[PDB]
């Protein structure tokens, strides 16, 4: 079920949502990784990982498909 | 032993090196600067000054000294 | 009626002689107990089996002897000679026959006190009693003497808070004529300031 | 099981202790600083103090120096980025392969 | 006692393995040279000897035989000592409560030291008081300056030492005639023969009397691996 | 329990004692002054100790510096008093030193009356 | 050894010793706060430095109420007598009694570190948020410190219960007192413990407890659960101490034991669930402040049985024994100086007259006199009780009449005033104030300079 | 409450007309700080310590028995001061009750 979780809605910014009063660096103090995205917001951090890369600095994941790799519990 | 049985022996039989109440003493006074160094750093580095003179945050008169 | 009727130490037997345990991992030998009970026949079963003790013969003659010199001991005996002693039966002889250490004190030395201190020992008592005779009857007369005192610190506390509501009973009174007669009451008086 | 006697002479004659001398209020302002300047095992464990903490602050002191410098530069990857665009201009390629991959 | 913890194993028998080497000696030692283990040994091979000999028993009196198994004869000096350490492991961690003491009758206190701290709190119902601490030194008959009751101090103590089992039974009891090791030879080809050991202590004590290894099978137990 | 922590062991003799090489015995340090001044005061104080006893504890000048000699030798209604005023005294002294010929504005008459003003506009 | 002994009563006095010094650094701030408020203007602190001010008041409370009252009260004179009290050997847990002193110490140096190499700014003792978590670094350390006394407290808590299981005589009275505060520690430190780390996630974990539709009202709900517990986990080990001094210094048994021991544990339950008291402006509903109020109101019974019974014991003393000694002066001070603290406290009680007084210098005069005056003069009662089993020397406190009465009155001199500008108004931390409260703070201000030196005879 | 130990008329008659109540003086005597010599060292002033504890101190009655020092508390009963291990014998608080058993008398 996780494996082929629906889409759901992108939701509306509502009045008291998404409030920030500062980076999100407290997974890496120093390193300060993905200081826009949340800390398990995989989509976010997949394209920071990709700009990375553009920026000659290797990060791991996000790069196989789903359905091209082992334990996924997405294949047909 | 007899020197044992006391809990800090030498003290209570005064027999005590000074130095260890000398360092007593200077630990309470380093604890107290504490509270006064920083407010000279803090006062000097958001005016120049180390400390203020009394009422100098307000209209003084001509002869005011 | 502890450890939910396991002993905490019990004897167990192999029947082979150079069994171990701990060394060997077979799974054919099967432990008894002490009695001889093989660990495949369940304890309440076994234990409504009776078990006897038996003593070479040799032993009766000696036996016997003990029952003589201690008629108290003879049924115990009997009971060993004939084969009819169970584990029980022999705790029930062995806790019979249990006596407590018994303490002198005649053996006991005493703190020295001369021939002339033994002689006041009533004058002492007599000195004891008169002093629990004065103690307690002090303590009705400080209890009446002292409890009474409290309540001179009630009149005076109520005097004094009194002075406090004979104040503020004026104060309502002036705060009546405020509004009603006070020249120090202005109205159609303050004018906005405005913004500087 | 030891032997010892009820007393013992010392070879020296020197009374080098006993009672306290008369002492005012302020008689520790001058004492303990004669102490610290005076007394060798005051001015020993001092020394010992202050060189071994300088000693191993030193080495800290230099990483974190090295450290700070390159993180006001920028980011890891702001770095990688900077040796990007440079490597982009010596070759006049618009784009280069990534680092540890051919063309 | 409820403040001791579980019996041992060791608390009933001692493994073979810690029986001396040299029996000989251990059975001609005298009882206040003979240490912990040294007489646990000795009284089990000595009374074992003597209980497994049944033809001998009835002839044997009630003096001999507790001798033999290493039982003290009481008596009024050995029961009053060993009554007062009884008393005062029970203390250890048990209450202390008891008749009201007087000059003819002290409240008794036991102490190894010369000085054991006490609390008076009175007699029952409403002679009770609050708690009043005392120490108690020896020599001086104590008097609770409240209620009157009179308390003494009870010295374990006995020739620069102080009151213990192994004290008492080494003072009161007597060794009787030395133990004769044909005795031993005797009861153990009674009960050991032909590869049937019916006297395991005996089979170990003969074989170390014999020199270690003699007896069959003797050198095959004693070699171990670690 | 055998060998276990005994309930009770004697004190061994102490080690044995250090003469000097004339024979005088060697003295040791030793924090109990014998403070230098005039004061030869004895306060005695009845204390308790315990329930039924007391003792009389004394309380000698020599036993305390020159300056708590001098203090306690006097009577202390005489002394308190004093004491109270020359303390409060000191402290509103150390207070005044930082603000000598400080004059501020809104102190002066002209403020003064300019408030006065502002009350009878507003009737504070 | 020095820092590896697990002795009960050699960590009973590392406790005290650590109290003085950080009591220093407490005393110094206080002196920083009624210089600066003697008269209107800068006097030590610039203006473009209020920001010290607001630092020095929290670091004041925080170190005065956990560094060293606490420490003080509740780990000094227990982990030295109480084993005693209990005819034990030492203490059930001799670990766990060498770590806490240690933490104690540690968790003092990363504060007073913070001072120095943090921006200072300060948002109370009380660390309300938004405020708290708004702020810079600063008010991070202060959190770790906080968390880390946290674990020294309930340690402490659980070896002082475990003597239940090992006391050989009588739970006395003192004894009751301190396994009191022992629950309530336990009852009431976890859920500090969740609130502070709900201000950390705001401040270091972008949650949003402390935003709009979160509710800020909600921290002072939590914190305040475990604030007044605090204020009586203060106060008990201190009660218990005047109970041992007034029976033994009058040679008097405790009158009304069990009433003593149940006025505590009655103090105990009453006082967790008043906490709201603290909370009577922000705007809670008609029947809350009513049922808090209420219940605010009945604390005073069981304190009351406390108090009469303390005065009978000295009532009837033998007239030949001294009665200028320190300690009875003190004990017998602590009951006429707690009467002024709880009452003007039970007039707080009041919510109406709290609109008016809260956030006032009323309630700092009101928590003074029981804690600055009462509290410490509790704890100074108790050790100059203890001063021969303690050994201590080299001070002339023991028989000093001129150091209680200069002591006495200075102290008033402080804080009296203090009552008076609550209705004037003088809100609290606050360093500039109207030219017309200048006279009564002059006059608490002269108090607490001379307070100071009267702290210099003692040596 | 507690109010002293009752008693009967009986146990108030003297058996002498001129007995009155003994004065013996319960001040223990006079003290100060207590005043180590110079000469003695560690272990001997720690002797001397241990010999002027007042809570060893006792008063002697007429007939020979001694009033201790007390107190309610068993804080007064350790060595002042407190010295490393203090309570090794455990102290024992006497409980008074009217029950008896047979086997501590004989006849
Ligand atoms: C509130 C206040 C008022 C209160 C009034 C009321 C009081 C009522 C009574 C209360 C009584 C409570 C109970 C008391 C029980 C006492 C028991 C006792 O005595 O125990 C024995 C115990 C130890 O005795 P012992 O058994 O002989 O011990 C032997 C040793 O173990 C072994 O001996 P050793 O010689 O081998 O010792 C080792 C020694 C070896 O020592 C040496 O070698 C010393 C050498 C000399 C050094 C001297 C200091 C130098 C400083 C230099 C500074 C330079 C600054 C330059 C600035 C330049 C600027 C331009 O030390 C060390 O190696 C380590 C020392 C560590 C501790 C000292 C720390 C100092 C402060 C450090 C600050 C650092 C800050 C860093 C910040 C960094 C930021 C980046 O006694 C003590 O420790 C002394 C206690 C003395 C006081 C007792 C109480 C008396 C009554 C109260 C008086 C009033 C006090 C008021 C408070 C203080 C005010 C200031
Ligand atoms: C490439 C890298 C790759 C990765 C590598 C990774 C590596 C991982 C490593 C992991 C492990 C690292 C840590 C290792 C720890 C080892 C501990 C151990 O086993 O030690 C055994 C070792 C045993 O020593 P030993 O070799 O047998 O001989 C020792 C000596 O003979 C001495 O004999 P003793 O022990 O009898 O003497 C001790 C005592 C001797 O006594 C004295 O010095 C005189 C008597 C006392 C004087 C009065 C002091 C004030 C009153 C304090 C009252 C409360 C005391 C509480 C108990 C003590 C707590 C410390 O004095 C002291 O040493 C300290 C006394 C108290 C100092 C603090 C007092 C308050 C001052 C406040 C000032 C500011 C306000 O322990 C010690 O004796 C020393 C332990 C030292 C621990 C220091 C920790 C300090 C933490 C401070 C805060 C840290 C954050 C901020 C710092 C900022 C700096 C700028
Ligand atoms: C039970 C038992 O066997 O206790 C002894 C037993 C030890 O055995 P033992 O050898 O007989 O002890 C000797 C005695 O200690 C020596 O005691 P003693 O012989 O000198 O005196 C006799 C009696 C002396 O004691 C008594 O008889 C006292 C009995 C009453 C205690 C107070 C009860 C609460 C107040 C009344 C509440 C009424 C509510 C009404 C509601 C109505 C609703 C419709 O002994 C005991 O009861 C000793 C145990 C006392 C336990 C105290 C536990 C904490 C009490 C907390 C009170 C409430 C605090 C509220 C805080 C705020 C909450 C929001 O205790 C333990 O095993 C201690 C375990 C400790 C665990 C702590 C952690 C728990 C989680
Ligand atoms: C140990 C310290 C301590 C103690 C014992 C108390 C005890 C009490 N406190 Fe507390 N209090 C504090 C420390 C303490 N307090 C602190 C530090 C604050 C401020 C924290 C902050 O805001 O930052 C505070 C704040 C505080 C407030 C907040 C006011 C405001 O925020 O505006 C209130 C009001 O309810 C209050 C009430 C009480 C009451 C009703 C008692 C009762 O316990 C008093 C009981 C005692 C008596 C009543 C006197 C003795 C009893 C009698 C003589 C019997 C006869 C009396 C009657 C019948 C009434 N306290
Ligand atoms: C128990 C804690 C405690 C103690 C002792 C004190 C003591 C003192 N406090 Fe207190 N104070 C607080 C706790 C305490 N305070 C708290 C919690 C606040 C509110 C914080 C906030 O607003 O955020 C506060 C606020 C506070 C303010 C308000 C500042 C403001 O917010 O605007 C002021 C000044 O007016 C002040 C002054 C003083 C003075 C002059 C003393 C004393 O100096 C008076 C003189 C007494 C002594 C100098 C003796 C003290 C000695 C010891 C404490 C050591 C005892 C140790 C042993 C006996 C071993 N305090
Ligand atoms: C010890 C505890 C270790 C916890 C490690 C895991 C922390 C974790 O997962 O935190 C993320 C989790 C979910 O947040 P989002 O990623 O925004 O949810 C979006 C879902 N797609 O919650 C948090 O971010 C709070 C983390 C708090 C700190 C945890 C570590 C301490
Ligand atoms: C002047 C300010 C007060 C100084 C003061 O009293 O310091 C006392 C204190 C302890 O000294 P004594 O009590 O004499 O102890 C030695 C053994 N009797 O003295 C010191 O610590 C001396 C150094 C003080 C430095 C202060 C900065
Ligand atoms: C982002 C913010 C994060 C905040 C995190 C907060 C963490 C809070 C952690 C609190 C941990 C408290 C643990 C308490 C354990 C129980 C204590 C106790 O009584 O243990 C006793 C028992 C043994 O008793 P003895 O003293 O040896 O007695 C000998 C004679 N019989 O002690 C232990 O085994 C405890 C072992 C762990 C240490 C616990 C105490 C010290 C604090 C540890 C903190 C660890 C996390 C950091
Ligand atoms: C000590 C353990 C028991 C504590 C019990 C405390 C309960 C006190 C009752 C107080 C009360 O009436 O609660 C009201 C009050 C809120 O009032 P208002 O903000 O005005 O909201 C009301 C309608 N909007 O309730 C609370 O805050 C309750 C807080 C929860 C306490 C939970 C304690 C858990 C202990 C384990
Ligand atoms: O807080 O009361
Ligand atoms: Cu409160
Ligand atoms: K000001
Ligand atoms: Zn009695």
């Amino acid at each position: 079920h996780q494996g082929t979780k629906p889409p759901r809605p992108v939701s509306l910014e509502s009045r008291f949502m998404n409030q920030r009063r500062y980076d999100f660096t407290w997974m890496h103090p120093q390193d300060k990784f993905c200081s826009e995205c949340r800390p398990v917001e995989l989509e976010c951090k997949k394209m920071c990982f990709d700009r990375y890369r553009s920026m000659d600095y290797r990060m791991y994941g996000f790069q196989r498909p789903r359905i091209q790799t082992y334990y996924s519990f997405s294949t047909c | 032993n007899l020197e044992d049985h006391f809990d800090l022996a030498e003290y209570m039989m005064k027999m005590h090196n000074p130095m260890s109440e000398y360092l007593y003493w200077i630990a309470g006074f380093v604890s107290g600067l504490h509270g006064i160094l920083p407010l000279l750093h803090s006062n000097y580095y958001f005016s120049g000054m180390f400390l203020p003179r009394d009422n100098d945050n307000t209209q003084l008169c001509d002869d005011s000294w | 009626a502890y450890n939910g009727g396991y002993p905490f130490h019990y004897v167990v037997q192999y029947d082979d002689p150079n069994y171990d345990c701990e060394a060997d991992f077979e799974f054919e030998e099967i432990p008894r107990d002490e009695f001889g009970v093989p660990a495949h026949i369940p304890p309440e079963l076994s234990t409504q089996i009776r078990h006897t003790y038996y003593v070479p013969p040799q032993y009766y003659p000696f036996l016997k002897k003990l029952g003589e010199d201690t008629p108290e001991l003879k049924p115990y005996t009997d009971k060993l000679i004939m084969g009819d002693m169970t584990y029980d039966d022999y705790e029930e002889m062995f806790y019979k026959f249990a006596k407590p250490l018994k303490i002198y004190r005649s053996r006991l030395p005493l703190p020295y006190r001369t021939d002339e201190e033994i002689s006041q020992e009533k004058y002492v008592n007599w000195c004891g009693r008169w002093y629990s005779y004065r103690q307690r009857l002090q303590g009705d007369y400080y209890s009446r003497h002292y409890f009474r005192d409290w309540l001179i610190g009630v009149m005076l506390g109520m005097y004094l808070g009194n002075l406090c509501v004979q104040q503020h009973r004026q104060y309502r009174v002036d705060m009546k004529l405020f509004y009603l007669e006070a020249p120090e009451h202005k109205i159609n008086w303050v004018k906005p300031r405005g913004d500087l | 099981g030891r032997e010892l006697p009820e007393y013992v002479v010392l070879p020296h004659n020197q009374q080098r202790y006993g009672r306290d001398k008369s002492y005012s209020y302020f008689t520790c302002l001058w004492h303990f600083p004669k102490m610290v300047f005076t007394e060798k095992w005051c001015y020993t464990n001092i020394m010992w103090f202050v060189f071994w903490t300088g000693f191993w602050f030193i080495p800290n002191y230099i990483w974190w120096e090295r450290r700070y410098a390159y993180q006001k530069a920028g980011f890891h990857w702001e770095h990688t980025n900077r040796k990007l665009q440079a490597r982009k201009e010596a070759l006049g390629m618009d784009k280069v392969p990534a680092s540890g991959m051919d063309w | 006692y409820r403040h001791w913890h579980r019996m041992s194993e060791d608390d009933w028998a001692l493994p073979l393995d810690s029986m001396p080497e040299d029996v000989k000696t251990l059975m001609a030692t005298p009882q206040t040279e003979r240490g912990f283990v040294e007489d646990y040994w000795y009284n089990r091979i000595r009374g074992e000897a003597t209980l497994l000999d049944p033809e001998a028993l009835p002839s044997k009196s009630y003096i001999a035989l507790a001798r033999d198994m290493g039982l003290q004869i009481v008596d009024e000096p050995s029961s009053h000592m060993m009554g007062l350490i009884e008393l005062y492991e029970y203390l250890r961690g048990a209450s202390f409560v008891g008749p009201f003491g007087t000059i003819e009758n002290p409240v008794l206190v036991p102490a190894v030291g010369q000085e054991r701290v006490v609390a008076c709190t009175g007699g029952v119902g409403d002679e009770e008081h609050f708690t009043l601490w005392f120490r108690c030194r020896e020599g001086f008959m104590y008097r609770c300056g409240e209620c009157d009751q009179i308390f003494m101090l009870v010295r374990l103590y006995y020739e620069d030492r102080y009151w213990t089992q192994t004290l008492v039974r080494d003072t009161f009891m007597s060794d009787g005639d030395m133990f004769d090791l044909k005795t031993l030879e005797r009861v153990h080809k009674m009960w050991n023969k032909d590869e049937m050991v019916r006297w395991e202590v005996g089979y170990w004590a003969q074989d170390y009397v014999l020199g270690k290894g003699v007896l069959p099978g003797m050198v095959e137990e004693h070699t171990r691996v670690n | 329990r055998i060998g276990g922590p005994p309930v009770f062991m004697q004190f061994p003799p102490p080690p044995p004692k250090e003469y000097l090489a004339d024979g005088t015995p060697k003295t040791y340090p030793l924090h109990q002054p014998v403070f230098d001044h005039g004061y030869t005061w004895e306060h005695w104080y009845m204390t308790n100790a315990g329930v039924f006893h007391t003792v009389y504890y004394g309380e000698f000048a020599k036993d305390f510096p020159w300056r708590w000699g001098f203090v306690a030798e006097k009577p202390f209604w005489v002394g308190a008093p004093i004491l109270v005023l020359g303390v409060l005294c000191l402290g509103h002294i150390i207070q005044t030193m930082g603000q000598i010929g400080v004059r501020p504005k809104r102190y002066t008459p002209e403020w003064v009356e300019a408030t006065k003003e502002r009350e009878r506009a507003e009737n504070t | 050894f020095y820092i590896l002994v697990n002795n009960n009563k050699r960590i009973g006095i590392y406790y005290i010793k650590l109290s003085i010094i950080i009591g220093i650094l407490g005393i110094v701030l206080s002196y920083i706060i009624r210089v600066e408020l003697y008269n209107s203007g800068n006097r030590i602190i610039k203006y473009d430095n209020v920001n010290y001010y607001n630092m020095v008041i929290t670091l004041h409370g925080l170190l005065m109420i956990f560094y060293i009252i606490m420490p003080g009260l509740y780990g000094g004179i227990p982990l030295y007598i109480l084993p005693i009290l209990s005819v034990i050997t030492d203490i059930v847990l001799p670990r766990i009694n060498n770590i806490s002193i240690i933490i104690v110490l540690i968790s003092y140096i990363v504060v007073i570190n913070s001072i120095v190499i943090e921006y200072n700014i300060g948002t109370g003792w009380t660390l309300y948020p938004p405020l708290s978590i708004i702020g810079t670094v600063i008010v991070n350390m202060i959190l770790y410190g906080l968390i880390i006394i946290g674990i020294s407290s309930i340690i402490s808590a659980i070896n002082f219960m475990n003597i239940l299981i090992v006391i050989d005589g009588i739970i006395y009275v003192y004894i009751w007192s301190i396994i009191i505060t022992s629950v309530l520690l336990i009852i009431s430190l976890p859920i500090l413990n969740g609130i502070l780390l709900m201000i950390l996630s705001d401040i270091y974990f972008n949650s949003i407890y402390f935003i709009l539709n979160g509710d800020v009202v909600l921290y002072q709900h939590l914190f305040w659960y475990f604030g007044h517990p605090e204020v009586y986990i203060l106060i008990l080990p201190a009660f218990g101490i005047i109970s041992i001094i007034l029976s033994v210094l009058n040679n008097k048994i405790i009158f009304g034991m069990k009433s003593m021991i149940l006025a505590i544990i009655m103090i105990s339950i009453l006082g967790s669930i008043v906490w709201a008291h603290h909370i009577y402006t922000v705007g809670l509903e008609l029947d809350t402040k009513i049922y808090f109020n209420n219940l605010t109101l009945i604390i005073s019974i069981p304190t009351g049985n406390k108090i009469y019974n303390w005065i009978i014991l000295y009532i009837g003393s033998y007239n030949i024994l001294y009665n200028g000694y320190q300690s009875l002066i003190f004990s017998i001070m602590f009951i006429i100086i707690f009467i002024i603290g709880g009452i003007t406290g039970i007039i707080i009680s009041i919510d109406i007259i709290d609109i008016g007084l809260h956030d006032t210098y009323y309630i700092v005069s009101h928590f003074h006199y029981i804690l600055s005056i009462g509290a410490v003069i509790s704890l100074l009662a108790g050790i100059l009780l203890l001063k021969d089993i303690i050994g201590y020397y080299n001070v002339i406190i023991k028989i000093n009449k001129y150091f209680g009465l200069l002591l006495f009155i200075n102290i008033n001199i402080i804080f009296t005033p203090q009552f008076i500008i609550g209705f004037n108004v003088m809100p609290r931390r606050i360093l500039e104030y109207s030219d017309n409260i200048i006279v009564w703070n002059l006059i608490s201000s002269i108090g607490s300079i001379s307070t100071i030196l009267i702290l210099l005879s003692i040596f | 409450i507690y109010e002293g130990q009752t008693v009967q008329e009986s146990e108030l008659i003297p058996q002498e007309d001129d007995w009155v109540i003994e004065e013996t003086n319960f001040c223990l005597g006079r003290n100060c700080y207590v005043r180590f010599r110079e000469e003695d060292d560690l272990a001997r002033r720690a002797l001397h310590q241990m010999d002027s504890q007042l809570n060893k101190m006792h008063t002697r009655l007429r007939d020979g028995t001694v009033i201790p020092y007390m107190s309610f508390h068993p804080d007064e009963m350790v060595d002042r001061p407190a010295p490393i291990h203090t309570f090794s014998e455990k102290p024992l608080l006497k409980w008074t009750w009217d029950e008896t058993y047979e086997e501590a008398y004989d006849d």
